[PDB]
C-alpha cells in the first residue's frame, strides 16, 4: 500500500571557511566600462560572495 | 539386436526474480513538489504498481 521512510531530524550546512570577500564593488563600482565592441572580462574565484 | 541407455539434459525456466517500483520515491526522494505533481495528474501509475 505506501512506503515507510525516517524523516531528517535537524539541518546541518558546510562551507568552506575561506573569506576573502569578492571584489563586486570593483566590477560594479567602477568609474569606466569597456565598450560592446571590445568587452573585457575578469575572473572571480577563491572568496566569499556577498 | 542390441540396446543402449542414454541420458540427454533439458532444461525449461520456470520464473524469474519478482520486482515491485514505487511511484513516489522513484520520481524523487523526499520532494512534496512530486506527490502534489502526481496528485493534480491523478492516477496514472497505480495501475502499474
Ligand atoms: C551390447 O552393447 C554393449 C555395449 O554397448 C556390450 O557390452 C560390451 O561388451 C564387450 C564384449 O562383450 C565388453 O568388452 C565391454 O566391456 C562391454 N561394455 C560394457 C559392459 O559396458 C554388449 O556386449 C553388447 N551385447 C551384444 C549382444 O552385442
Ligand atoms: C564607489 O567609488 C567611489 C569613487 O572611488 C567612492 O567614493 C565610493 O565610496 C565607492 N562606493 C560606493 C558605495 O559608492
Amino acid at each position: 500500500t505506501s512506503n515507510f521512510r525516517v524523516q531528517p531530524t535537524e539541518s546541518i550546512v558546510r562551507f568552506p571557511n575561506i573569506t576573502n570577500l569578492c571584489p563586486f564593488d570593483e566590477v560594479f563600482n567602477a568609474t569606466r566600462f569597456a565598450s560592446v565592441y571590445a568587452w573585457n572580462r575578469k575572473r572571480i574565484s577563491n572568496c566569499v560572495a556577498d | 539386436t542390441n540396446f543402449t541407455i542414454s541420458v540427454t539434459t533439458e532444461i525449461l525456466p520456470v520464473s524469474m526474480t519478482k520486482t515491485s517500483v514505487d511511484c513516489t520515491m522513484y520520481i524523487c526522494g523526499d520532494s512534496t513538489e512530486c506527490s502534489n505533481l502526481l496528485l493534480q495528474y491523478g492516477s496514472f501509475c497505480t495501475q502499474l504498481k
